[PDB]
DNA sequence: CACCCTTTCATTATTATTATTTTTTTTTTTT
């Protein structure tokens, strides 16, 4: 629950790789995980070739990987965790819009880890903090750390559904980019500026980019509904073994 | 008014702050934009600035319209510092008349 | 003294991931001041706690600075900035022939490596930044006089400070509590928008090794 | 310390922007669907705050060069004009990962997080080139803050500040320059023009039927290859515009400021554009102000001789082992 | 083991985009 590397034992079952070294000397934090590698814990030296782009998101500089995020740095843990929530019971893929209606809006569990890939494959699961309580969702998307709240997103959905009530055609009140790469991400639409009031415009403008990024996947022409996820835990276990 | 400028005591209390930073940033060599309303007595504050610059050894020039001239030299007669360093006026050809023609 | 600080911007700034804390700004400013007043070979850990603020201690350890986070009032819509990174391959080829470059590889890679082209997008906000803190106004003015940028010390031109202002305000008006707090904070200090998470409460807020179990507000 | 470089662009300025931008043939930007549109890559513009008009703040577009382009242009002109001749008159051979750290802002010397002692942080921030930007696995803050190239424009009066009201532009500063590519096989005249082609008439005819079949098939699909015949558009900033460039150095040495000054002495041969084929981004320098005092002359830089002597003895003494020790 | 090639895997899916509407005065006290 404390670290992202706690998904390696509490959720899925995995062990350290053969050939990893035990930690010596004074205890230092991991280069990736931010977990303090105490003595008696297994670790790896950093022997990456010159293709690791994620130097900016290294937690520390101790040149040492904790064994749990040695496991998280292997390739099936990279591509198989491209879009998933890792709660205390299983790993659920969230690539469906209905799943992001399930997690962003009224999620059942409190503790989890939410990862989504902007690109094809990035080092993602170890650099994101664990969502502890549901009221503050921590999401990673690409090189971006994001915060989502359920109640504010529910308020936004209620506002948009009541202002879109009575219209057969769905009109987007405020545009949000799915890639979060366009300049117009977060911009109020023209008609949506009419059918929202000024306080509603300020409320939809004041949200953190995580809620904007969630409302991209959740506020659009067809509207998702919250249904639970297909468990990809056995899938990424079969990929890993 | 401890460590006051020359002629500060005849300047009103509201214009004292403008006068102090105006003298300070003209002591630094900058061109000072000092703004006050009409009835706040800008002539007395200008007199304080002119006297406080005049005791430094500076050749001080005060440019003003000819209507403002009489009250400006009225604010520049009784303070002892401009009495010591002197006050003069520069006037042109349109300040005088031809004697033969008149 | 229980005062309150606004910063208005001559340039748009990076919208901060999580909270821009005022004590982080003052710590970076004091680090820059210590770099001016000693030199370059110093420890930034030594002086980024030497702040003219109050230090709140939670009931069982876990002390934090008495400085709330920067609340944002958007003067502008939250736009986006794009930046890219790539090494110029043409000069690399001419340096490889001239002998100034020693490159065994005869091919670059835009997806990874030294010649990787990278595109990345960050939110951009032009805003009035208002924080609330208990401390000495003169020291905050002396720190913020050097504050030419805020939110990102990017060196590329963002967050340039048009100005700053500090005023004392009454006790009941000031929401100091809107800050990343420890979970053992007082019941009058925990609010509804606070939630339990992993966050830094002190010093370097980017250092994930110092991140603790904290109750913090949402920007 | 601050260096403000006021330049005029001899040629247009083009720094391409992301997003999918569409213009009609008349000039309407981003049309509603159901009408013919056109690909358009606008120059980079930010929405900035404006106190023009009323006292309340309004969001106005402002067409700039990004500061990253400025930073890389200053970096690359220091490498191309003073650093590389010094390092090849000595015989120095850089390594990839040290060349990548000097020439780009990348950490492929060691992708690992390299620990940095405070003494080595001090000894690399005092380097004449390295301490300006930093970069690499150390990820140390460079001393050089390079701002965006801002045009002297009324939308930028908050960014520009007071004092630029004289010699100031207003109104639109972007022109949508239309460019095109023709299929040059259609340009082929006769047997003398076609004899250099292997196949000649047969190959030219075969490409003409291939292009014809592809175009008629695409038009029948409208009621995945692509031909050479293109016609597109791109917004550029107007040539002859005046620009300010702010370069603020966080506690610099004399040699670092001398390196920036010798960059400005030789940056007339450099370009600032996404239009290198079209000679876009050629500029001349009209003013360089150091700490508020102008120093640029028509025959390069006249003034700051202490900076010039400092940078001369700095670039003479470098032997590129400091670049390698900066990388790893 | 430091220098590279070249293979490999991944699940959902949609698309909106700010730009303007003066009056025509005769002051002042220079060479
Ligand atoms: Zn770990």
């Amino acid at each position: 629950m404390r670290y992202p590397s706690d998904i390696v034992d509490q959720v899925l079952k995995a062990g350290p790789d053969k050939g990893l070294l035990t930690w010596e000397g004074v205890d230092a934090a991991c280069s990736h995980c931010s977990r303090p590698i105490q003595n008696g814990d297994l670790y790896s030296p950093s022997s990456v070739g010159a293709f690791f782009s994620d130097t900016r998101d290294l937690a520390s500089t101790s040149r040492s990987i904790c064994w749990r995020c040695v496991v998280l740095r292997k390739k099936p843990m990279l591509y198989g965790l491209s879009a998933a929530v890792v709660t205390q019971d299983g790993i659920y893929s969230i690539s469906k819009d209905v799943n992001k209606a399930w997690l962003f809006t009224t999620p059942p569990p409190a503790p989890f880890l939410v990862v989504h890939s902007s690109s094809t494959m990035q080092h993602l699961s170890w650099r994101t903090p664990v969502t502890l309580d549901n009221r503050r969702i921590h999401v990673r998307y690409g090189p971006n750390l994001f915060i989502v709240r359920p109640e504010v997103v529910r308020k936004a959905l209620s506002i948009a559904d009541r202002v879109n009530e009575g219209q057969k055609k769905w009109v987007t009140p405020v545009y949000f980019d799915r890639k979060a790469a366009a300049m117009g991400h977060g911009l109020i639409t023209r008609a949506g500026a009419e059918m929202l009031t000024q306080e509603e415009q300020e409320f939809f403008q004041s949200v953190t980019p995580g809620e904007r990024w969630a409302l991209s996947y959740l506020m659009h022409s067809k509207r998702p509904e919250p249904e639970v996820g297909e468990c990809i835990t056995e899938k990424v276990m079969t990929s890993l073994n | 008014p401890a460590d006051a400028l020359p002629g500060e005591g005849a300047v009103r209390e509201v214009l004292r702050p403008l006068l102090k930073q105006a003298a300070e940033k003209t002591a630094a060599g900058k061109i000072v934009f000092a703004e006050a309303a009409t009835g706040t007595g800008k002539g007395r504050m200008i007199a304080s600035l002119a006297a406080a610059a005049a005791i430094k050894g500076d050749t001080v020039v005060v440019s003003a319209p000819l209507a403002v001239t009489w009250q400006l030299v009225n604010d520049m007669k009784d303070i002892p510092e401009v009495r010591r360093v002197g006050l003069t006026l520069s006037l042109g050809r349109p300040n005088f008349i031809s004697p033969q023609r008149t | 003294v229980n005062l309150k600080v606004t910063i208005d911007l001559s340039n748009p700034m990076m919208e901060p991931g999580d909270l821009l804390h005022l004590d982080a700004l003052l710590g970076a400013l004091r680090v820059s001041r210590a770099r001016a007043e000693h030199g370059d070979a110093i420890n930034p850990r030594d002086y980024h706690y030497d702040l003219p603020l109050e230090r709140y201690q939670a009931p069982s350890g876990d002390w934090v600075f008495k400085a709330s986070a920067f609340k944002l009032k958007r003067q502008l819509p939250n736009q986006m900035w794009m930046q890219t990174g790539r090494l110029s391959i043409v000069e690399a080829a001419r340096h490889r022939q001239s002998g100034y470059l020693q490159l065994r590889a005869g091919k670059p890679n835009p997806a990874g490596g030294p010649f990787k082209t990278s595109i990345y997008h960050r939110p951009i906000v032009q805003a009035e930044l208002t924080a609330f803190c208990v401390g000495d106004q003169q020291g905050i003015e002396a720190l913020l006089s050097e504050c030419r940028q805020i939110g990102g010390k990017r060196g590329v031109g963002f967050g340039q400070v048009a100005g700053f202002k500090v005023e004392p305000v009454a006790e009941t008006d000031c929401p100091w509590s809107w800050r990343a707090l420890p979970a053992d904070a007082d019941p009058r200090l925990v609010t509804s928008e606070h939630a339990r998470c992993i966050a830094a409460i002190r010093g370097p807020y980017w250092d994930r090794t110092l991140h603790v179990e904290a109750l913090a507000p949402t920007p | 310390m601050q260096i403000e470089v006021t330049v005029r662009n001899i040629t247009p300025i083009f720094s391409a922007a992301p997003g999918s931008n569409y213009i009609t043939i008349d000039g309407t930007i981003n049309p509603p669907p159901g009408v013919s549109r056109f690909p358009l890559v606008r120059t980079r513009m930010m929405y900035v705050a404006a106190d023009v008009g009323d006292g309340v703040i309004k969001s106005v577009p402002l067409q700039i060069v990004p500061g990253n382009t400025m930073r890389s242009l200053l970096r690359r002109t220091m490498l191309k004009h003073v650093i590389e001749p010094a390092l090849v008159e000595k015989g120095n051979k850089l390594s990839i990962g040290a060349y990548a750290t000097a020439y780009s802002g990348n950490a492929t010397g060691n992708p690992d997080g390299v620990p940095s002692s405070f003494d080595e942080i001090a000894t690399m921030r005092a380097h004449p080139f390295i301490g300006l930007f930093g970069g690499g696995p150390r990820m140390l803050e460079g001393r050089l803050m390079v701002d965006s190239l801002y045009p002297i424009h009324t939308n930028a009066e908050r960014i520009l500040g007071a004092g630029y009201e004289n010699e100031m532009m207003s109104g639109p500063i972007t022109q949508v320059v239309w460019a095109r590519r023709m299929d040059p096989i259609l340009n082929l005249g006769s047997s003398e023009d076609v004899e250099v082609i292997n196949g000649g008439a047969v190959a030219a005819n075969g490409w003409i039927q291939d292009l014809l079949a592809n175009s008629k098939a695409a038009a029948s699909k409208k009621k995945n290859g692509r031909g050479l015949k293109a016609f597109n558009a791109h917004e550029v900033v107007i040539p002859g515009l005046k620009w300010v460039w702010r370069i603020s150095l966080d506690r610099p040495t004399d040699a670092q400021v001398g390196l920036v000054l010798l960059a400005l002495n030789k940056m007339t041969n450099e370009r600032i554009a996404g239009g290198h084929s079209k000679d876009y981004g050629r500029f001349v320098i009209d003013g360089v102000s150091l700490n508020g005092e102008q120093v640029w002359s028509q025959s390069g830089i006249t003034g700051g001789e202490q900076y010039f002597d400092a940078v001369a003895e700095a670039i003479d003494g470098l032997s590129s082992k400091e670049f390698e020790q900066f990388a790893q």
